[PDB]
């Protein structure tokens, strides 16, 4: 009773139906393609690449081949502040796999500046500290000489280096700290140039601070020396994070936490393991896995119009054709012929025509597939507040993309039902033509589809027939002599 | 072009029980008849038993000597088909295939996989084989493991002198 | 359950005429039939299904015929590479059971001295299905061996 | 009138269900964009005027199929009705092959 | 003569109703995005590659 | 799924006019034998009239019994068809549903709105009913409007004293 929806008609019921859309996925966030997730929890981004107190489990993390975050990580950036360009950090993030957090400028080389970072809001049961990552600049000796720092880059590949600025909220707080006014903190590399200049000014009591970080991060290329330069509030890198490889991977907003499997994608609700070519699940998959779309169901009618007849049968041992609908004591296969010899009355299928037709629908789906190949990497960008108007852009993008393949999906096997359906009778009608042009003068037309013979016929004969090898001037001369009388 | 893969099989003790599993690659229009088949290294094949889809029950057929030894069942949730080997025997031993006809209909075993093979040796007897100490069973090993080698160079060796036809007709053109 | 055949059991013959393998049954079996090639070394391919019909992979080599309960296969020009184990196969009894099988190769031919006239295509034939059943006797011999170790450190960690 | 209904049915059957099919984005009000924003700006255009495209290919192309779907579909209807009245006629009429 | 030139005829109007309705953007140039605003270039490449 | 929605009828007074509409939601095929159909609460249900498409000319054919007193017409551009009454009489009170055969042949008067009824009840005459003032208006007011009520509790109640077999049988399964 398997019942798909034609162009023509509306829940037809077909012998046989093949749904082509993947409903379902597991629900447990599952190591992808042999490569472990990142498994943060309740750190952000920003609170991994700084190392908040809140998560030191990650100060050396193997190759991921996904990121996953809970959807606010109340445990990220500890200490009240921004984060400048926080987003092309993540969507930077989405395409890498693997860190190695190298030193670049140890607390050795501040000997200067007391290296000691001290942090209420951040405290670590009660103690000051501070980010691993960074260090915090405070003066020595009552004093605060210019703080030079340099690097050269040697690992040879993109170093991700990230720094920040010192937004105190007093002018007292600010010169115990600094032992200066008018601080510029200045970054420079062979294309980057930055010249913050932190300024004092009353905000709201946020963690108990009214100062805030700012934080930004940067690429020293290809052997790009960079050189930060401060008279103070500068909050320095001591860990240089080199990119070990390219990749493809994601940020997937899902609150689970990682299990043991095996999935060749992996989306926010659940793993998607399926050799369906579709798939209903969430749009924001990761790896070789399906196309999305917004549909329900799409059932493809590979079977053929399942009609039922009346069944009135014992009293000629003989069977009525395929005009007054299909038998349901054919099991060999879709179309073909019931013999009702003198020896026996016996259904046969025709095993050839069945599998051309099965081999037609095979090719059909198989060929609309193999022309479906589309982005793989689908995974979800973030914007800023002030990026609104990107966001929307974004979204109606992806949005109008669903809209259309649904379309292109739906309206396909619409379509395809239909072009299989008919097809099917197509075939039966061929067949009986090709019969009845194979029997030119010796049958009767019985005319339900039918054809009684004028001459005394043997399985061999009929066999013949279903073979296509009737020999017609056999027979003529009887079945002549039958029809006349 | 569906690519069928299969696991299990190995060295089981007689008696034992067996995980076999083939599970299905690419996009089938249907996976209706799945079946399990055997060959022994004798070479008579022989059917064992099969397992259909939602669509009328997840009925089988099993053959008459394997009525109620192996056990087939499907989960369909991740595509793959479990077969269990339960009160194993000698005969058992034989590579098995995962077989399925493509159409909806029975026409032809026409998908295979590569095969697992399933051995199941006799002689594996307690009856006077544990008494021997770590020494004993030490020295066998050291005893029947140069032989293996030897015999197996002589195997190849005797294989190379019935394979030089193809060393001298390529140089024959 | 029904009985089956091949009545023209594993044989050896040259190449380059007809072969004929034939297959019998004890009840009205119509025609679903399915004869499959087995290359030792390999997994069983598909040659004729229905009894007459050739598979995806038309060989041209090969066809089919019969009905009721007796069919055959003829190979109307037999070639290196249709040496093998062949296989009739039922549908229609529940137990789909399998044929005896016919092993196919050459009355010691295959040296030099005999097919000194024979095309060089066989010898990349030869080549390429040459390597894996070796193999397979290779490691068919390690498993043997192997289960022959087996008792040895049953017995280790027995005690 | 049954076969005729029968089309008919067929038809609007078809119609509603590509109507039903086609269910995309609603608020598509018109985004600003300053003078520095023009490669923002321009994408949009682009994106915004493609999907117009397609649609309209989608839309125009659909009738250009469906068009011929129909109209063959009608022939065909009266072949199975000459077709079902000669195979309910065997013998008992002279085919007069105007269709008659 | 007549039905295979109503036949090329059927053809020809099909293939050139196919190429009447695909009419699209002309100038599809490539446009340039700074290092900063990466985003904004994937997001383009991704419009575009769809 | 196309609802007829109408609007218009309601309490005329004799030879009067209104404003009848009925207009169609919807995506119809077509709209071509849109026609007015009316029922008297007598139950006797009477063909009233057509209103057609674009394509042969917004024609009509009305009853005999209503040639010339009401009007049909449709103002195509809002999907909307009118009908006109004039010379209204006691007669015409009835339910008035909107209707229309879906093919493009007339088989089946197959949509139907909810209907509006129009009820124009006579002794409305003024040859002696203007006379009265304020006060006698109101006296036949509020000796009216009692016996409304209390009539029409008693049919109620004896509308619940038919219809509790079904207060019985819930409780009787
Ligand atoms: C420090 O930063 C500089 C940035 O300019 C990195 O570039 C290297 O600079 C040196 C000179 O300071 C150059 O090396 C030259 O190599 C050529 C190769 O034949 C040689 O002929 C010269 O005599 C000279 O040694 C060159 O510009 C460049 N070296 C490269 C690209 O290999 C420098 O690598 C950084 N230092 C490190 C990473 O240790
Ligand atoms: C189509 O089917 C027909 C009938 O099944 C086959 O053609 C020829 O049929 C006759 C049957 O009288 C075969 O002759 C003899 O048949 C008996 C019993 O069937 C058998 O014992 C003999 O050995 C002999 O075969 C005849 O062989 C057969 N022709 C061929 C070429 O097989 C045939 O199966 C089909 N003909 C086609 C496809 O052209
Ligand atoms: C689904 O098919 C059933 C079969 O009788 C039918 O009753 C029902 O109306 C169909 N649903 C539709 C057409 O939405
Ligand atoms: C995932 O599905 C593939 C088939 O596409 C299968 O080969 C693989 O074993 C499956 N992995 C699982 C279920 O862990």
């Amino acid at each position: 009773t398997e019942k798909v929806d034609t162009i023509c008609e509306r829940n037809v019921t077909v012998t046989h139906a093949k749904d082509i859309l993947e409903k379902t996925h597991n629900g447990k966030l599952c190591k992808l393609n042999g490569i472990p997730p990142l498994e943060l929890g309740d750190c952000s981004i920003a609170g991994w690449l700084l190392g908040n107190p809140k998560c030191d489990r990650l100060l050396s993390v193997p190759e991921w081949s996904y990121i996953m975050e809970k959807e606010n990580p109340r445990d990220g950036l500890c200490f009240p502040g921004s984060f400048s360009d926080y987003e092309e950090l993540k969507h930077l993030l989405s395409s890498v796999k693997h860190f190695e957090k190298v030193k670049i400028l140890p607390k050795d080389r501040w000997t200067q500046h007391t290296t000691t970072g001290g942090s209420r809001a951040c405290a670590v049961s009660g103690n000051p500290s501070f980010f691993r990552n960074m260090v915090w600049l405070t003066e020595k000796g009552s004093n605060y000489p210019v703080a030079k720092g340099s690097y050269n880059n040697t690992s040879g590949e993109q170093m991700l280096i990230i720094w920040g600025v010192h937004h105190p909220n007093d002018e007292t707080e600010q010169r115990t700290l600094y032992q200066n006014v008018g601080t510029y903190v200045s970054v420079s590399t062979s294309t980057l140039n930055k010249r913050s200049t932190p300024e004092t000014a009353t905000r709201p009591k946020v963690n108990g601070q009214g100062g805030r970080m700012e934080f930004f991060w940067t690429l020293l290329d290809m052997w790009d020396t960079i050189n930060f330069e401060s008279t103070g509030n500068l909050i320095a890198p001591e860990y240089g994070f080199k990119i070990s490889k390219r990749g493809s991977s994601g940020i997937i907003k899902t609150e689970g936490t990682l299990e043991n499997c095996e999935t060749k994608c992996q989306t926010p609700l659940g793993a998607i393991n399926t050799t369906l070519p579709f798939h209903n699940v969430h749009p924001l998959t990761i790896g070789e896995c399906p196309k999305y779309v917004k549909s329900e169901k799409l059932v493809l009618a590979t079977g053929l119009r399942n009609v039922p007849q009346i069944e009135s049968r014992g009293l000629f041992g003989a069977i009525a054709g395929f005009i007054e609908g299909g038998w349901q004591g054919m099991v060999d296969g879709w179309y073909g012929y019931h013999h009702s010899n003198d020896q026996g009355s016996g259904y046969a299928a025709d095993k050839e025509s069945t599998q051309k037709a099965f081999d037609c629908i095979t090719n059909k789906v198989n060929s609309v597939i193999e022309k479906i190949n589309t982005q793989f990497e689908a995974v979800g960008k973030e914007f800023g507040n002030l990026e609104k108007r990107l966001e929307n852009l974004n979204k109606k993008m992806e949005d109008g993309f669903i809209d259309v393949w649904t379309y292109n999906a739906e309206l396909l096997v619409l379509m395809e039902n239909e072009r299989t359906l008919d097809f099917h009778d197509s075939n039966v009608k061929n067949l009986y033509s090709k019969v009845r042009m194979q029997l030119r003068d010796n049958v009767k037309e019985l005319g339900n589809g039918c054809f009684e013979f004028y001459h005394k016929c043997d399985d061999e004969c009929m066999n013949s027939v279903k073979n296509g090898t009737y020999d017609y001037p056999k027979y003529e001369e009887e079945s002549k002599l039958n029809r006349n009388e | 072009e569906v690519k069928l893969v299969e696991s299990g099989g190995g060295l089981v003790q007689p008696g034992g029980s067996l995980r076999l599993s083939c599970g299905t690659s690419g996009f089938t229009l249907t996976d209706d008849y799945m079946t399990w088949v055997r060959q022994p290294p004798g070479k008579a094949l022989e059917w064992l038993g099969f397992i259909r889809d939602r669509a009328n029950g997840y009925t089988t057929e099993y053959s008459a000597s394997v009525k109620g030894r192996f056990t087939i069942s499907r989960d369909n949730s991740q595509s793959i088909v479990y077969l269990q080997m339960n009160t194993l025997r000698v005969e058992d031993s034989a590579t098995y295939y995962c077989a399925r006809p493509k159409g909806y209909f029975p026409y032809a075993m026409d998908y295979w996989g590569q095969g697992t093979s399933v051995i199941v040796c006799s002689g594996s007897d307690y009856e006077f084989l544990k008494s021997w100490t770590v020494e004993d069973l030490q020295k066998r090993l050291l005893a029947l493991d140069p032989m293996m080698e030897q015999e197996i160079e002589e195997i190849r060796q005797k294989y190379q002198s019935k394979r030089q036809p193809i060393l001298d007709a390529i140089e024959a053109k | 359950d029904i009985q089956m055949t091949q009545s023209p059991a594993s044989l050896s013959v040259s190449v380059g005429e007809t072969v004929t393998i034939t297959c019998r049954a004890s009840e009205n079996i119509y025609s679903n039939l399915a004869w499959y090639q087995q290359k030792q070394g390999k997994s069983p391919q598909l040659l004729v299904y229905a009894a007459t019909n050739l598979a995806d992979g038309v060989p041209s080599r090969f066809s089919g015929s019969g009905s009721g309960t007796q069919y055959s296969l003829k190979i109307n020009s037999l070639q290196s590479e249709d040496f093998g184990s062949y296989y009739c196969q039922h549908f229609w009894g529940t137990p789909w059971t399998f044929g005896g099988g016919t092993k196919l190769e050459i009355k010691a031919g295959s040296d030099y001295e005999f097919l000194k006239s024979w095309t060089v295509e066989d010898l990349q034939k030869r080549l390429l299905a040459l390597d894996p059943m070796m193999e397979q006797e290779i490691e068919e011999i390690r498993q043997k061996y192997q289960c022959k170790r087996q008792p040895i450190l049953d017995a280790i960690e027995a005690k």
